[PDB]
RNA sequence: AAACUUUCAACAACGGAUCUCUUGGUUCUGGCAUCGAUGAAGAACGCAGCGAAAUGCGAUAAGUAAUGUGAAUUGCAGAAUUCCGUGAAUCAUCGAAUCUUUGAACGCACAUUGCGCCCGCCGGUAUUCCGGCGGGCAUGCCUGUUCGAGCGUCAU
RNA sequence: AUAGGGUUUAAUGGCCGGAAGAGCCCGACACUUCUGUCGGGUCCGGUGCGCUCUCGACGUCCCUUGAAAAUCCGCGGGAGGGAAUAAUUCUCACGCCAGGUCGUACUCAUAACCGCAGCAGGUCCCCAAGGUGAACAGCCUCUGGUUGAUAGAACAAUGUAG
RNA sequence: GCGUGAGCCCGGGUCGAACGGCCUCUAGUGCAGAUCUUGGUGGUAGUAGCAAAUACUUCAAUGAGAACUUGAAGGACCGAAGUGGGGAAAGGUUCCAUGUGAACAGCGGUUGGACAUGGGUUAGUCGAUCCUAAGCCAUAGGGAAGUUCCGUUUCAAAGGGGCACUCGUGCCCCGUGUGGCGAAAGGGAAGCCGGUUAAUAUUCCGGCACCUGGAUGUGGGUUUUGCGCGGCAACGCAACUGAA
RNA sequence: AGAGACCGAUAGCGCACAAGUAGAGUGAUCGAAAGAUGAAAAGCACUUUGAAAAGAGGGUUAAAUAGCACGUGAAAUUGUU
RNA sequence: UGGGCGAGGCUCCUUCUGAGUUCCCUGGAACGGGACGCCACAGAGGGUGAGAGCCCCGUAUAGUUGGAAGCCAAGCCUGUGU
RNA sequence: GUUGACCUCGGAUCAGGUAGGAGGACCCGCUGAACUUAAGCAUAUCAAUAAGCGGAGGAAAAGAAACCAACAGGGAUUGC
């Protein structure tokens, strides 16, 4: 046959995506049955079919992740894999608001005696 | 011995698997310098470490 | 010089005691109320050699 | 052996009586499957694209 | 001693190790003579510089640490570029 | 007088010096600060139309998605695309995924692909037995919740 | 106690099934081969300080007395439960279902392991025929296995072995 | 040809891409030796030598070529504490078939444990898996600046059994004790005969059996004296309630 | 990332090459050798002697006094004249 | 002594950039020798059948196409004393 | 007596979190040699160094005087 283009795979629902995966897996096993004692243009179909299963698998997974992320919006705790992964060291630094807090007596001086803008003439 | 373990059994398969000469069409590539397999192991010459 | 023979016996490696064939140590009963005020009796089952 | 028997029934709708397995020197597993007497195996090899 | 006494050698002091793959696991002691298994630390000493370089970082696959420099250059961002399809 | 030993030249041998070359070393200067229980460094086994090694990747396995460029790949074969648009490539970039068995390694163990327990679903007459699939069960310490022990101790 | 009569632990003993339908030994016909078909027979005793393995009853030696655990059964005790039209927790006979995971090829040595090697060295066990003879002694033979170690011609000295 | 000399210059042959003179600057700057370092090659020399384990011979076939390939016929040896038939440790494809120039088999080689391409190891019953031995290592605790040392029931609040609920989440007894690893020769539930492949079988095929675990029905047994009868006895038989 | 009065395959890092690789040791560890045909494979068709390896003709090339034992090819040692 | 705007400027990536294959000799092949020209804020370096500024990639100069997120900041608009 | 608090000490696969390993050229501590020099050798020297062990960062450490001075007085720390 031919490739399964990734262009039209995006405009599908979950059920018919799982269906297409159903037939795709079938003849790949079936064509491997009769590959013995023969070799022709059919050998291009196994490399054709193997990659087609890869594309649809990612599409189903990607669609599931996107909808799952919508569910956990406006929630305090969300699963580990959906949390951002920057670095072990970067996940333990103080947040911007906490490291920017100041004492009450320090703010009092800074309000009335800040850094000035000045110039001195020759 | 006849009594083996799956770890030793698994290890002997790879050692036998990588012991046949190079395919013929390798030497016809452009800019090729490989001549022959230089890691040939024979049971009467070299003792593999288990 | 080296360590003399009677100094090595305290390390307890080769000069330990053989205790495979010994079943139990020889002791009396623990002191209890019955034996502090009256008496109790028991039967002798076996006379054994250890 | 339990998983092998399930696979054949779902994929080639053939029933078996017993399965024997071994691990080849190269590292792959080879399984012998014996079919029920009423079913014929010679034609299933032909009709299921197996080389005959 | 000599050839006569060399024929009595059909035993194994060491076996394969689960952490380093070398045949340096003492059977009776159950400790590796190269990587220090099962201790948490890995054996390493400063009186041999050649031994340290044989197993230093960068002599293997580097499955995860090899892609970090590329991620830092872009500032550890997340998302998709503007109007990508998906 | 030949043969044999010894010296030199011409041509032919043995061997790899010399001359010329270099996608490699060595030293100095300049810019930057980024590993890991969200499973690191290291180890093992696997994956190609025809591969043993090196390089690359993980049952989605010599790669998949997405963005950019705009016609290849090449030892052979095969087809693929042909720019209408539905896009060649071991290309460049890289913001979404996959990632087997192990390793600080974490149910208990391992010179064994060993032996258990808890929850849910599907089969076989099944809350208890057997099989398949999915999710869990390490230690030290902090904060909070909940159920408790003690004539340590207070009040009716 | 002797004697007479009984019960019981222990078959690698006798007979019957399994089982002659099998295996083995002869004879007579068939023929490119796919192929063979059909006849008979497969018994009866003796012997022993014989060899080998196993079981039983006695005896000798010790200032030496010669492992543990998982697992399985019987007994003492009397908790609970249960019928008169059926109930039944009957260790009796027959019948229904299931039994996952890894090893299994070959040598074990004057060529497959260790001695730098296809090295007169070293490396743990099972089975064990006939004759002479006290005998697993030495010498000859049967089953089974080899005929492999660079060869051809001559016969001085000096050697190594007899 | 020039110079006392280290050296400089030209002719002829071979070869194929860079290189000199003159004044200053700079250094990893000149070899016959060090039983010098690495690589290469000679005389000795077609010499020493290839001599333990009793031994070979005739014809035919294959082939470019046969003492050491194959068949047949003679002659010999090992002589059941074997040169026989099978295993443990260790080796790891050396096992079987077809084909083959060089290299290896210290002579030859059509032959090979060598080279090239394919093929081969089936288990509820045989082992591992289970239990412990000498011994090793966690836990409670105490030492040490520390990598870590001691400690194995010890100055520890250390465990498991039953039942019922529509539904898991509710009840009720007992309590001296409470981990793992460690044997292919110890302890241990159960398979025997016949046939079969170029190469495996107590496994594959045919026939006839057995053990453990889990479910359930018929036959027979017992009971209205509620949980069986017989023998003086040792005890007998197809069954014949039994928790802590 | 940019440079040098640095070394030029027995030098420069142990590694310019499938190098911490092949190999040795029970083990801790020890640890090499090895770059260059031509501008382009155009890597020798066909005939003839031989059991075969290969030889003699004849070809490709500016050159085979460049033939996958391949640029230049010194000395020790050897053969023929 | 509070709040809100904010031209304009600076960092990063990405589009494009001058001039002979003129004539003759040697050669297997001019990138060599001879004659005549052109470009240059570009005669650094490399490739192409032998020493190439003008055959090709690049090189020098300020600009130019397109895009993303943070900084800096001229100067304005508005509250007010418990 | 009943019932409700307080203090100390525990259970749980209770709700949410956190530590180990790698690297260690440079940096903060602990521990700690001998060869060698003295023409011998023991205090001394090599050296408050190599090896061993614990803990961090792009820098670490130090740091706003219980200081230096004796002057007509200087004024946190670090480096040349
Ligand atoms: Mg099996
Ligand atoms: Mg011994
Ligand atoms: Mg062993
Ligand atoms: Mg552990
Ligand atoms: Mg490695
Ligand atoms: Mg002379
Ligand atoms: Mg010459
Ligand atoms: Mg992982
Ligand atoms: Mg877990
Ligand atoms: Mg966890
Ligand atoms: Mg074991
Ligand atoms: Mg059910
Ligand atoms: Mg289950
Ligand atoms: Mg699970
Ligand atoms: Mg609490
Ligand atoms: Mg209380
Ligand atoms: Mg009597
Ligand atoms: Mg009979
Ligand atoms: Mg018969
Ligand atoms: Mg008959
Ligand atoms: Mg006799
Ligand atoms: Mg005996
Ligand atoms: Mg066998
Ligand atoms: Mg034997
Ligand atoms: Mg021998
Ligand atoms: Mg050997
Ligand atoms: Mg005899
Ligand atoms: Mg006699
Ligand atoms: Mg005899
Ligand atoms: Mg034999
Ligand atoms: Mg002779
Ligand atoms: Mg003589
Ligand atoms: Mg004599
Ligand atoms: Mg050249
Ligand atoms: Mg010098
Ligand atoms: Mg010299
Ligand atoms: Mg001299
Ligand atoms: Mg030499
Ligand atoms: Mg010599
Ligand atoms: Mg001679
Ligand atoms: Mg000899
Ligand atoms: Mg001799
Ligand atoms: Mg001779
Ligand atoms: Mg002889
Ligand atoms: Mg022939
Ligand atoms: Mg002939
Ligand atoms: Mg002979
Ligand atoms: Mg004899
Ligand atoms: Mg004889
Ligand atoms: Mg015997
Ligand atoms: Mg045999
Ligand atoms: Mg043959
Ligand atoms: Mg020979
Ligand atoms: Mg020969
Ligand atoms: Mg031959
Ligand atoms: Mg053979
Ligand atoms: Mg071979
Ligand atoms: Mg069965
Ligand atoms: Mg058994
Ligand atoms: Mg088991
Ligand atoms: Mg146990
Ligand atoms: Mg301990
Ligand atoms: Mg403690
Ligand atoms: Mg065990
Ligand atoms: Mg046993
Ligand atoms: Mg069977
Ligand atoms: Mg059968
Ligand atoms: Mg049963
Ligand atoms: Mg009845
Ligand atoms: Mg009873
Ligand atoms: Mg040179
Ligand atoms: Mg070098
Ligand atoms: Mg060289
Ligand atoms: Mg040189
Ligand atoms: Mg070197
Ligand atoms: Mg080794
Ligand atoms: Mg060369
Ligand atoms: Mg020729
Ligand atoms: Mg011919
Ligand atoms: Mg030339
Ligand atoms: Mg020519
Ligand atoms: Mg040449
Ligand atoms: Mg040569
Ligand atoms: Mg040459
Ligand atoms: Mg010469
Ligand atoms: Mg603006
Ligand atoms: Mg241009
Ligand atoms: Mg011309
Ligand atoms: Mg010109
Ligand atoms: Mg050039
Ligand atoms: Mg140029
Ligand atoms: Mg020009
Ligand atoms: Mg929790
Ligand atoms: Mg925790
Ligand atoms: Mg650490
Ligand atoms: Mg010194
Ligand atoms: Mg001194
Ligand atoms: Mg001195
Ligand atoms: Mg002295
Ligand atoms: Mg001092
Ligand atoms: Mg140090
Ligand atoms: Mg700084
Ligand atoms: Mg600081
Ligand atoms: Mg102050
Ligand atoms: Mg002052
Ligand atoms: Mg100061
Ligand atoms: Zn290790």
């Amino acid at each position: 046959n031919g490739k399964v283009k990734a262009g039209q795979l995006w405009s599908k629902n979950k059920e018919e995506l799982t269906k297409i995966l159903g037939e795709l897996k079938t003849e790949l096993s079936q064509l491997r049955i009769q590959k013995i004692s023969s070799s022709g243009a059919k050998l291009n179909k196994i490399h054709d079919l193997r990659k087609s299963i890869a594309r649809v698998l990612t599409v189903i997974n990607a669609k599931q992740r996107a909808q799952l992320r919508l569910f956990y919006k406006n929630k305090k705790y969300l699963p580990l894999d959906l949390r951002p992964k920057l670095t072990r060291a970067l996940r333990r630094r103080l947040s911007k608001e906490d490291a920017s807090r100041v004492l009450e007596k320090t703010k009092k001086r800074l309000t009335h005696f800040p850094q000035r803008k000045y110039a001195v003439k020759a | 011995p006849s009594h083996k373990t799956f770890r030793i059994k698994q290890k002997l398969a790879k050692a036998q698997k990588q012991n046949r000469p190079i395919p013929q069409w390798i030497r016809l590539r452009t800019g090729n310098t490989i001549r022959y397999n230089a890691k040939r192991r024979h049971w009467r010459k070299t003792r593999l470490g288990l | 010089g080296r360590v003399i023979r009677n100094q090595r016996k305290g390390r307890g490696s080769v000069f330990t005691a053989h205790t495979r064939l010994r079943k139990a140590p020889a002791k009396f009963r623990p002191l209890d109320y019955a034996e502090r005020h009256g008496y109790i009796r028991g039967i002798v089952k076996e006379i054994i050699h250890d | 052996k339990a998983q092998i028997k399930q696979a054949l029934k779902k994929l080639y709708d053939i029933d078996t009586v017993k399965i024997n397995t071994l691990i080849r020197p190269d590292g792959t597993k080879k399984a012998f499957a014996r079919l029920t007497p009423d079913v014929d195996a010679l034609d299933i090899a032909a009709t299921k694209l197996g080389l005959v | 001693k000599g050839t006569s006494s060399f024929g009595k050698r059909h035993n194994k002091t060491h076996g394969l190790c689960r952490r380093c793959g070398r045949r340096s696991l003492h059977n009776q002691k159950k400790v590796c003579a190269s990587c220090g298994y099962p201790a948490a630390k890995t054996r390493k000493y400063n009186w041999s510089e050649k031994a340290k370089r044989r197993k230093v970082t960068g002599t293997g696959r580097m499955r995860y640490l090899s892609t970090v420099p590329r991620r830092f250059k872009n500032g550890f961002r997340t998302g998709v570029p503007k109007g990508a399809r998906g």
